[PDB]
């Protein structure tokens, strides 16, 4: 009650934002840049192996 | 008070459990995507 | 007006059925609450309130309302019809109007949710001109802060971060902070830094940013938790990039590396990551 | 009449908070972590650290004492007691070697 | 010659250092007193990594609680945290030890009583008669309006010389004689009456 409340839901939501807006999100974005090279850099030697087999053809 | 701040952790730990399969759901499906994408480029060679 | 702080005032300024008015005269997420009451029928409006702006006061009402948040990929969906409110934010980010002030680097990114990636890599560029000098009520500089990460991070405008010197005037964001909120801004700034080092070519755009003494003085000075965090992500990023890590070892990066043992800053893995961040600074140096 | 009192102090300011409650110093510290000894405990790996600078401390102004001196900071006491003792070893092994000379001297004078 | 004008320039530069490094140590003393301190609470009261928190529950006097608490959390606030520290208040039926407030003068007397024993946070608290009590009743044992005058006179100057002995140390007997000036200025004022 009072301050204790207050200390309470000050906690609650300094939790909540470190954990959610900093930390989640970090591991949010850097799973999406992954997603976003990791498959491309095999897509890029996937086009150099065509390429060869169209010269060759 | 301390089931009240236990309620902040629960979630945090819920959402870090989220963060942590985002990951995986993510590459699994950029992996995918960008695998018909490169068939697709692949074929536009044949063309 | 150019680009501002208060957002809130921008966003819910004179707007340009009623759901798509309300969304474009209510700040922050009070915009979409008041946008999906209609759903449709307030898409369909909304779609022509940010592809149909001319005005200055409403195209503020548009482009500030959609950075905000109908202002969601929902903008170019179905009920849209022709009409689109997230794609037309590219052109305008290149203009000087203040809906462009916006969309400088903060509108377009929240535009770009219906990819329309050319709105997010429309960010990078005029990013220096969105905070040239923000003093007034309005959406500017502080919508930047991690609306604009989204859209710097992207490939999309990955490598025009560095190619228009966008990322360069972002360089001394990392700089130490006299206040809690400015640490908090630095700690999302080298946070939306770290995820373009995430990016394969803002990864050689912030070499060529010319952030390295900042980078190297936030890691050196890293004490808070949040603050302490962004800099193990930077570094753990940039870490396998050569001279990204070589440099900042010989410049003290082993020094800081070695007081892991008290970290806590919840850097992702925490432990995992500064481990190995500390292990390839001490190698490298 | 005193009273049990009940509070937390964040991480983000928990040493701040420890200097400030000892600066005037209302309330005596507890003891329910003191059953996991120095070991680890729930700082005691960083009271163990804290405690071996503070031994490196002692033993840098006990040196200066017997050198009859007046009386990041852990590590610059260290780095000035490390500097200190390189300083006296360097004098004793020149006064060694002047001792040495110095006897070849007589030496080889009264030879 | 060399070798030894060597040794001579080394121990100068050596004594230079140590100048500055005693002056450094000394509040370094301070330092290393507040850090072991830091470490005994931090090794004595747990924490909460779900409050990311030191938290615990210790005994502390209403009017003290009444003011700290609130210092405690300004200064958490000040020190550029998110939050502050908290002020609340525990419930226990155990007894906490409890002192009665000391001042300057009753300090000593309050002491000297104190070596029986203590009591509850507001129980009774014998000192408080005794403190006139016994100099009320050591008089009588030394009644002689001619030694008297000499005991409060040698008191005098401890009490005058207080600023200086305060800093200067002195014999361990000395120095438990010094510490209950008051004490001994009143009871040869007693004695004089006497």
């Amino acid at each position: 009650n009072d301050a204790d409340v207050s200390k309470q839901i000050q906690q609650m939501v300094r939790f909540i934002r470190q954990e959610a807006e900093e930390k989640a999100n970090e591991i949010s974005v850097s799973a999406e840049e992954e997603f976003n090279i990791e498959k491309l850099q095999l897509v890029e030697a996937e086009k150099k192996k065509i390429r060869q087999e169209y010269e060759r053809k | 008070g301390i089931q009240q701040l236990l309620a902040a952790e629960q979630e945090a730990q819920h959402i870090v459990a989220a963060a942590r399969n985002a990951k995986m759901a993510r590459l699994r499906q950029a992996k995918e995507e960008a695998e018909r994408e490169i068939a697709e480029h692949r074929a536009q060679v044949e063309r | 007006d150019h680009a501002e702080l208060t957002t809130e005032q921008v966003l819910k300024r004179d707007i340009p059925l009623q759901l798509l008015r309300r969304y474009d005269n209510r700040s922050e997420s009070h915009r979409a609450q008041l946008l999906d009451d209609d759903g449709p029928s307030y898409v369909r409006v909304f779609v022509s309130i940010l592809r149909d702006i001319y005005k200055e006061e409403t195209v503020e009402y548009v482009l500030a309302l959609i950075d905000e948040m109908k202002r969601a990929r929902l903008f170019h969906d179905k009920s849209l019809a022709s009409e689109d409110t997230y794609e037309p934010f590219l052109r305008l980010l290149w203009k000087g109007n203040w809906f462009i002030q916006e969309k400088s680097c903060k509108i377009l990114a929240s535009i770009v949710s219906a990819r329309i990636d050319d709105v997010l890599k429309l960010l990078v560029e005029w990013l220096c001109a969105q905070l040239k000098k923000p003093s007034h009520p309005s959406r500017g500089v502080p919508v930047a802060i991690n609306c604009l990460a989204a859209l710097l991070k992207e490939p999309m405008v990955r490598s025009s971060f560095v190619q228009a010197d966008g990322v360069k005037l972002l360089t001394p964001l990392i700089s130490p902070a006299s206040t809690q909120q400015s640490i908090q801004l630095l700690y999302e700034t080298c946070l939306c830094v770290w995820l373009l080092s995430y990016y394969e070519p803002a990864v050689e755009y912030l070499a060529t940013t010319r952030t390295l003494p900042r980078l190297i003085d936030v890691v050196k000075s890293s004490t808070k938790e949040k603050v302490v965090r962004v800099v193990v992500l930077i570094l753990r990023n940039l870490l396998p990039k050569g001279n990204f890590a070589a440099q900042m070892i010989d410049l003290g990066l082993p020094q800081v590396v070695q007081s892991l043992k008290a970290q806590a800053w919840s850097d992702e893995d925490l432990l995992e990551g500064l481990n190995q961040l500390e292990e390839g600074l001490k190698d490298n140096i | 009449p005193m009273q049990l009192v009940q509070i937390i102090i964040p991480i983000e300011s928990a040493h701040l908070t420890v200097s400030y409650l000892g600066e005037l110093g209302l309330l005596q510290f507890k003891d329910l972590n003191s059953e996991k000894s120095p070991f680890q405990r729930t700082y005691a790996a960083q009271i163990k650290k804290c405690a071996e600078m503070a031994r490196k401390l002692r033993f840098f102004k006990e040196q200066m004492l017997k050198a009859g001196i007046l009386s990041d900071l852990e590590v610059k006491l260290g780095d000035l007691e490390a500097e200190l003792v390189e300083i006296n070893a360097n004098g004793d092994k020149l006064q060694r070697a002047h001792s040495e000379l110095v006897e070849y001297k007589l030496v080889l004078q009264k030879a | 010659s060399e070798l030894k004008t060597t040794l001579d320039a080394g121990l100068l530069h050596r004594g230079n250092l140590l100048q500055t490094i005693g002056d450094q140590f000394e509040q370094w003393n301070l330092l290393v007193k507040r850090e072991k301190s830091i470490y005994h609470t931090l090794n004595m009261l747990s924490l909460d990594v779900t409050k990311k928190c030191l938290v615990g529950e210790g005994w502390s006097p209403v009017f003290a609680t009444k003011q700290i608490q609130d210092a405690l959390e300004r200064a958490a606030f000040d020190s550029n945290s998110q939050v502050g520290a908290i002020f609340q208040v525990l419930h226990t039926k155990e007894s906490p030890p409890t002192y009665f407030r000391t001042n300057k003068f009753t300090s000593a007397f309050q002491e000297i009583v104190d070596a029986y024993g203590v009591a509850k946070y507001r129980e009774a608290n014998p000192g408080v008669f005794t403190i006139v009590t016994f100099p009320f009743l050591f008089a009588v044992m030394f009644g002689d309006w001619g030694h008297g005058i000499c005991l409060l006179l040698g008191t005098l100057v401890l009490i005058v010389r207080e600023k200086k002995l305060a800093s200067q140390k002195l014999d361990d007997i000395t120095d438990m004689t010094f510490g209950g000036r008051y004490v001994i200025l009143m009871m040869a004022l007693f004695s004089i009456y006497t």
